[PDB]
């Protein structure tokens, strides 16, 4: 795959682990993102699980309709919490609109994992790459400009670990030549040691020029949360 | 040695968390090791034929444990994980 294709391949992943991550808490998982939040159901669930809060009875009825009102629902809900929806439709979302619900699901991930993020007075996607800039400065081998090519290497996310958490990885092992190693290290600390699920391929990230920014921001927020 | 009797109670561990199960492991029966070498990372794979006891009853189990070394990894000896578990 490459541009488009290779982009929605690793939102898909990302955003599938991203949200299973949150539905284990509340004993469900989705598998497939373009088919499995069309009834509603998993997804007023997923936004009960991340906001703390509690939206209206799901629907369990099998027409078209009943997933509308519970996408409706759900809509209701993410508008509520400030968020201006654009080109984003409940029918569309039942219908199965692979894009418009990657979208919903980017739109979410914004909303509740990093548009409140605030480091020296920089909020969201700013202040998430300056608390990522701050935190990997001493490491040299590290340059972080971006969600996209400044993480290909692995490096970045094995700097955040080494950073708050020496006592699982010694950096100086690391080196640039083995970016999928290095990816593949830090998502298997991660998720041993940090509850942070792995959500990168490491292969189809070393391998497209430039990685799809919204699933790296969507792994990296997870980071920032756990050692926030 | 101690290690291939590691990782087959790591399995019968594992599937018993997995499954809701309190097979009890007896002894490995068989063992046999696939290895990889990348740059950094190490890889074993150990397909392992154990004895374990279902309510007493021993039974025959096969077992695919994954076991990765990083040097770089220092809160463990390596990374472990139960692939498969299933009776023969």
């Amino acid at each position: 795959l490459l541009l488009d294709p290779a982009w929605e391949k690793q939102q898909r992943k990302t955003f599938t682990a991203w949200c299973n991550s949150h539905l284990r808490k509340a004993g469900t998982q989705i598998e497939n993102i373009e088919e499995d939040f069309r009834n509603g159901l998993k997804l007023m669930l997923l936004l009960e699980v991340i906001s703390g809060e509690r939206l209206p009875k799901p629907d369990r009825g099998k027409m078209r309709f009943h997933k509308i009102a519970n996408v409706n629902k759900a809509l209701d809900y993410i508008a509520s919490k400030g968020v201006k929806l654009v080109s984003i439709g409940a029918e569309e979302i039942v219908d199965g609109n692979v894009k418009m619900t990657l979208g919903m699901i980017w739109t979410i991930i914004l909303r509740f994992a990093i548009q409140d993020i605030s480091v020296e007075e920089t909020s969201a996607k700013e202040g998430l790459l300056l608390w990522c800039q701050r935190k990997t400065a001493p490491y040299r081998n590290v340059n972080i400009q971006n969600f996209h090519t400044s993480w290909k290497d692995g490096l970045g996310l094995c700097a955040l670990i080494h950073r708050h958490r020496p006592d699982l990885i010694d950096y100086s092992k690391l080196n640039k030549d083995d970016p999928i190693g290095n990816i593949n290290l830090a998502m298997e600390i991660a998720e041993k040691h940090l509850d942070i699920p792995k959500m990168l391929d490491a292969e189809d990230i070393v391998n497209t020029p430039k990685p799809d920014e919204r699933a790296i921001m969507t792994y990296v927020s997870c980071f920032y949360h756990a050692f926030a | 040695s101690l290690e291939i009797e590691e990782l087959a109670r790591f399995a019968v561990d594992e599937h018993n968390k997995k499954e809701n199960a309190l097979l009890e492991f007896v002894r490995v029966v068989k063992a046999k090791e696939q290895h990889q070498f990348h740059m950094s990372w190490t890889w074993t794979m150990y397909y392992l034929t154990l004895e374990a006891k279902d309510g007493g009853k021993k039974k025959l189990y096969e077992a695919k444990v994954w076991v990765k070394h990083h040097p770089a990894y220092i809160a463990d000896i390596n990374f472990k994980e139960l692939q498969e578990f299933k009776p023969v």
